[PDB]
RNA sequence: UUAAUUGCGAUAACGAACGAGACCUUAACCUACUAAAUAGUGGUGCUAGCAUUUGCUGGUUAUCCACUUCUUAGAGGGACUAUCGGUUUCAAGCCGAUGGAAGUUUGAGGCAAUAACAGGUCUGUGAUGCCCUUAGACGUUCUGGGCCGCACGCGCGCUACACUGACGGAGCCAGCGAGUCUAACCUUGGCCGAGAGGUCUUGGUAAUCUUGUGAAACUCCGUCGUGCUGGGGAUAGAGCAUUGUAAUUAUUGCUCUUCAACGAGGAAUUCCUAGUAAGCGCAAGUCAUCAGCUUGCGUUGAUUACGUCCCUGCCCUUUGUACACAC
């Protein structure tokens, strides 16, 4: 038909894509994964421990295709949120601008997201084909 | 998924089982207090049997394992049959009781 | 309250005064003939104007 | 001497002062009016700052 | 160079330092008001007053200086700033002539109950619809008191009384 | 050459009127041109106490300006910068010439 | 100084943190009897932790029984699925 | 020219334009189907207009709305009063004045909202207070 | 079903560290009772001993509590981060140290007295019983004595 | 009767003036006008992905064409309570139903009369009378402290006292507003670092670039469990950076660790009638750096009145007074 990343709801896709991610490990692996915070804000690594960078991965590679191009300011902006600073309110707070440096970068290797003119990454061609592919197989998974 | 009928149905019975008849009122005028008993219009009859019911639950699922979705069914079903363990009917005998005393 | 000010309801009955047949019985039709007999300022001033001489309108039938 | 006027203030509220009365303390430095909040009401209506609501 | 917000503060700003520069210099002149208008490369300030003949002065020198002072005040070039001299119209319905001139008249000494009900008469006579000036301080004696001369109506509140009211 | 017609003022009918001077002269002869583009006002509100000492109730002030910009688009050789060159300036209103 | 409050919470009776034996045939023989059951329903009448429940929740409907009538974000509720 | 038509709407701050064409019954919301809201509780709060009257009326036309602004009840509050707008609209450069005078009249039978936008708009803050009727905590002694 | 058993190894109470560690919680939160333990370092200290962290103290097999003991006391030969220790530079060495159970509160006397000794403004507020960071007092730390 | 000495009307009073009202700004409406790559929309070309069967989702300023519904405005329109049915000398008007975008003077503000305080300010003023003072000056300036110092008592505020929760993942939507020239601001993007932050550059004097400010509260998956506990983060210890000539009684930011009171708060008391309260964050002001403050903006959005003078106060009239600095 005419199905899409759009097509999809937010989780299974995800979740699919992370499924294709963590079967065969093609992308990466940064040595930093079990001690990270995400965030400055963030109080606690995340519990997913084995994966969590793939996920991010599906997340930023969704993120990417429907949109044009970003940064990692950008992304540290999005991935961000609240922080309790004690007594004090809360406040916003940027992500961590390695962690999705490192995904970014991953991405290039594989073959999913490249740079772009104006600055910032653009989803890839390949990297195109295979995520909608991804989408034709997640609606047919639940039929 | 408990006491199978219609719950809609359940809810209306509810509320018009736990709205209070008769009320008191400030009357104190001129000396200290004094109370004095009047009746209840049906427009307070039904926003006073929702505030109780929804205080009730509110109340009962403070500090405790039960979540306010059980706790605000239990308060309704035993409310909707007239049982004395619900606040809202405990609630309900409290105000009647007060005011057929100053009567 | 909608009690008018006395601008309204002096300047209307002085309408009416030498502008019998001017003032129709109805509120659109002579609400910009006001505005064209008297120099009002104001869009809201001579709406008010109209209303209260069509009301004084239906009245005096 | 270089001692009489030997500190940097070029980088606090002794670095600025009004261009009517050279007053200290609360200055406008918003648009780069440095003109005092008090005189400033003043000569309000002379740089076209009018108060409509 | 400067943005258009700034720009159009700096100017409000320039016309304030203009205005209050000519009041103090030229307040025995019965100066009114001022016009800023502003275009590419030479600029027009033309100045309102009562006695123009001694705004220009002794063939034109104070003028001339007055362009020369606010010359190296601004930074300017030579020729991009000239300064003119208009005769004031309607010269009883300016109240900052009228404040000047009662401020003369206190300063020389002249009764105050005199010279306030003297510039009030002067004003209606030339075509005004209401005037009112209030003298308040020390008068008489050493507690301060406000003495009000009026005549005519004064609207108080709304828009016209800026649209109308000079103070 | 792509002169343009950039106009900031203060006073919204002091600027109308130069923009239709502009714009009447613009579809007099031939001057196929872009009409006014009526960008937002630029709003400046600096709030202050009205209180010139410490003491009183809190009573707040806004003294607020507007600025309305609007700017005319021309495309002609230098037969009309002869022409347009000729400032059509009230009091308040400015203009910049601003040629590609 | 003064509060004006009470400061105790009860008895905690602490219980199952990890499922045994003696207990495994009892839920077996004893949830299948809940016209209405969720997290907190063996909580307080089977007298399970916080830990077991969501296991045991997640067991029955994978495996059998009760049913997914409504199970959803911090609400599972369960039938007697017969 | 291919039959085409637009509208607009409102809830707060929002705005959803619907081009609503000639199609073969696609409802679609930037780019995704309507059946991908985001609250997933008011899904039928914007599956209203598509149910009140019918799917017949829906077959023949293409909904497509882009929203901008407010919050996410706002963005389904954009959505469902402009494909209800959109309906009539359609109903409204084609089709018969029964097919439009009766869906215009059920619409607002049910609810009003559905075509009339919301009136209210936030008021302004008042000095003194964090909000407009609100006030800071004043106090003696 | 993800359910298992019991055959009796679980024990209601452990002791590592020469402190009290309560069983019945989870691994990753039953060490946060060691002083000088948090919750990440915890997390770290159980992440890289392959302990299960889905696991109760109590289900815990003695080999791996040895296994998590042992990178307590000795963090850095165990790849871990030289930033992810409460005593970094020390004083008197320079090496990255991390304080346990008893050397967090003994240590702290330690450089309090240093303090104290070399008469600093700091050294001296703590003998005094005052704040030390520069909070306001004149409305605030008011019960303590 | 009205929010209103606002009107009907009565009448030794007539004619009036100020205030109120009127007026101005803003928030709402305009598929009617003027328009517009510094805002967009649709279409024609170039081009990508899925299915190819007919399509859907996209990218693309020199690929051009057409339009102004949404985006901004300028000139204007619209709202007067319109009609009907009741109530009223049957007048002012009031109430209910009969259009609307708007029927509590459409909502909210600005402006805001006479008289007065023996109200606040000589520490805003190169506005100030008088007194003190003017060279070991009470002037200016330099260096270091101080305004933060705590036995204690009060007033505004921020965190909470956990399941309508906390934590970890995802979805993840706004508005107001600001921003560098002979300076060094807002900073996009790439690279380095767990982070703070650093680094090489880019865009912007501004609807154009920061920025679609991809904000938070919010929702869906999981972790947890009724546990002074994964609630809560005061109190401290160590380390890493930023701002400055200088940070020590830590400016602030980041990391680890220590994990105290607090389990809904007593006499009493504060604010509030709709997008309002409340919850939530953002911008601006002070600013080299530092928000728990203030001024504005938007997000989610209740219950409860449509009344009273009982308490605390106000306006008019009658009445009484040994009060006049006036209970």
């Amino acid at each position: 038909p005419g199905v899409s990343v759009r097509d999809v709801a937010a989780q299974d896709f995800i979740n699919a894509y992370a499924s294709f991610l963590q079967r065969q490990g093609k992308l990466e692996v940064p040595g930093y994964v079990d001690i990270v915070k995400t965030s400055s804000g963030n109080e606690m690594p995340p519990q997913d421990a084995e994966g969590w960078f793939y996920k991010r991965a599906a997340s930023v590679a969704r993120h990417i295709y429907m949109r044009k191009q970003v940064g990692v300011g950008k992304l540290n902006k999005l991935y961000g949120g609240a922080k309790s600073r004690g007594v004090r309110p809360y406040k916003h707070i940027d992500a961590s601008g390695s962690i999705n440096r490192k995904v970014l970068q991953a991405l290039e290797k594989i073959g999913i997201v490249e740079i772009s003119p104006k600055g910032g990454r653009r989803i890839s061609e390949n990297g195109q084909r295979d995520l909608d592919r991804i989408a034709a197989q997640t609606l047919e998974e639940d039929e | 998924v408990l006491t199978d009928q219609n719950p809609i149905q359940v809810v209306v019975d509810a509320i018009t089982n736990t709205g209070p008849r008769e009320d008191t009122t400030r009357v104190g005028g001129g000396g200290a207090a004094r109370r004095q008993a009047v009746d209840v219009s049906p427009l307070r009859r039904v926003n006073q049997a929702i505030a109780l019911l929804t205080i009730g639950a509110r109340e009962a699922a403070f500090r405790n394992i039960k979540t306010i979705a059980e706790t605000l069914a239990e308060e309704l079903i035993n409310a909707a049959k007239g049982s004395s363990t619900s606040y809202a009917i405990k609630k309900k005998d409290e105000l009647e009781r007060v005011a057929k005393s100053n009567r | 309250g909608r009690v008018r000010t006395k601008t309204v309801k002096r300047a209307s009955k002085a309408l009416i005064e030498r502008y019998y047949p001017k003032l129709t019985l109805d509120f659109q039709t002579n609400k910009r003939l006001c505005d064209e007999i008297a120099t009002i300022q104001s869009k809201r001033l001579r709406n008010k104007i109209a209303g209260y001489t069509t009301h004084l309108m239906k009245r005096i039938q | 001497e270089n001692v009489w006027f030997s500190h940097p203030r070029r980088y606090g509220k002794g670095s600025r002062q009004c261009r009517v009365c050279s007053s200290h303390t609360g200055l406008i430095r918003k648009y780069g009016l440095n003109i005092c909040r008090q005189c400033f009401r003043e000569k309000a209506n002379d740089i076209g700052f009018n108060k409509f609501r | 160079l400067i943005s258009k917000k700034r720009k159009l503060v700096a100017d409000g700003v320039f016309y304030a330092e203009l205005n209050e520069f000519f009041t103090r210099e030229l307040a025995e002149e019965g100066y009114s008001g001022v016009e800023v208008r502003v275009t590419p490369t030479k600029t027009e300030v033309i100045i309102r007053a009562t006695r123009t003949q001694d705004v220009l002065g002794e063939n034109g020198r104070r003028i001339n200086e007055l362009t020369l002072l606010v010359q190296k005040r601004f930074k300017y070039a030579p020729g991009t700033i000239v300064l003119y001299a208009e005769r004031v119209q309607d010269r009883g319905l300016s109240a900052v002539a009228q404040a000047e001139s009662m401020k003369f008249k206190l300063l020389n000494g002249l009764a105050i109950r005199r010279a306030a009900y003297g510039v009030v008469r002067y004003v209606m006579e030339s075509g005004a619809k209401g005037c009112e000036v209030v003298v308040s301080g020390k008068l008489r004696a050493a507690r301060a008191k406000a003495m009000k001369f009026a005549d005519g109506f004064l609207i108080h509140s709304g828009q016209p009384v800026n649209d109308f009211i000079d103070t | 050459i792509k002169i343009r017609i950039t106009l900031t003022s203060t006073k919204v009918k002091q600027l109308e009127n130069v923009s239709s001077n502009i714009v009447k002269n613009a579809e007099q002869h031939n001057l196929v041109k872009k009409g006014p583009v009526r960008l937002p006002t630029k709003v400046l509100k600096i709030s202050t106490r009205k209180t010139p000492n410490g003491e009183g109730s809190k009573t707040w002030e806004t003294y607020e300006m507007r600025i309305h910009k609007r700017y005319i688009d021309l495309e002609a050789p230098v037969q009309i910068v002869k022409r347009i060159t000729q400032i059509t300036i009230e009091p308040g209103v400015d203009v910049e010439v601003v040629v590609a | 100084k003064k509060k004006w409050s009470k400061k105790s919470m009860k008895d905690r009776a602490q219980h199952a943190v990890i499922l045994d034996q003696e207990k495994y045939d009892r839920i077996l023989k004893e949830v299948p009897t809940y016209r209405y059951v969720s997290v907190s329903v063996l909580v307080d009448r089977l007298k399970i932790g916080g830990s077991l429940a969501r296991i045991a929740l997640r067991h029955l409907e994978k495996e059998g029984i009760i049913k997914p009538i409504s199970k959803h974000s911090k609400q599972a509720i369960y039938t007697r699925a017969t | 020219a291919v039959p085409s038509v637009q509208t607009f709407g409102k809830k707060k701050s929002a705005t959803a334009v619907a081009h609503v064409k000639a199609g073969k019954g696609l409802i679609k919301v930037n780019g995704s189907p309507i059946t991908l809201v985001e609250p997933e509780i008011l899904r039928f709060k914007v599956y209203e207009p598509l149910l009140l009257v019918g799917l017949d009326k829906f077959s023949n036309i293409d909904i497509r709305v882009r929203v901008t602004g407010g919050g996410h009840v706002s963005q389904v509050y954009a959505i469902r009063q402009a494909i209800a707008k959109g309906l009539v609209a359609y109903h409204q450069k084609y089709v018969d004045e029964q097919s439009k005078n009766e869906l215009k009249k059920a619409f607002t039978s049910y609810d009003r909202t559905l075509l009339i936008a919301d009136s209210r708009r936030p008021e302004p803050k008042k000095f003194g207070g964090k909000g407009a009727r609100s006030r800071f905590q004043k106090s003696y002694r | 079903s993800l359910v298992v058993q019991e055959q009796g190894s679980f024990q209601h109470i452990l002791r590592l560290l020469n402190t009290n560690v309560d069983g019945n919680i989870k691994i990753v939160y039953a060490l946060t009772t060691i002083k000088g333990v948090g919750r990440r370092y915890s997390n770290l200290v159980c992440k890289k001993a392959d302990v299960d962290l889905h696991k109760r103290a109590g289900e815990l097999t003695q080999e791996e509590l040895e296994r998590i003991v042992q990178i307590m006391q000795n963090p850095t030969h165990y790849k871990i981060p030289a930033w992810f220790l409460n005593r970094q530079n020390d004083i008197t060495d320079g090496k990255d140290y991390h304080t346990l159970a008893n050397n967090v509160e003994s240590k702290l006397r330690d450089d309090l007295e240093r303090l104290k000794k070399i008469r600093a403004h700091r050294g001296i507020r703590h003998f005094w019983g005052l704040r030390v960071r520069g909070q306001h007092t004149k409305t605030t730390g008011r019960r303590r004595a």
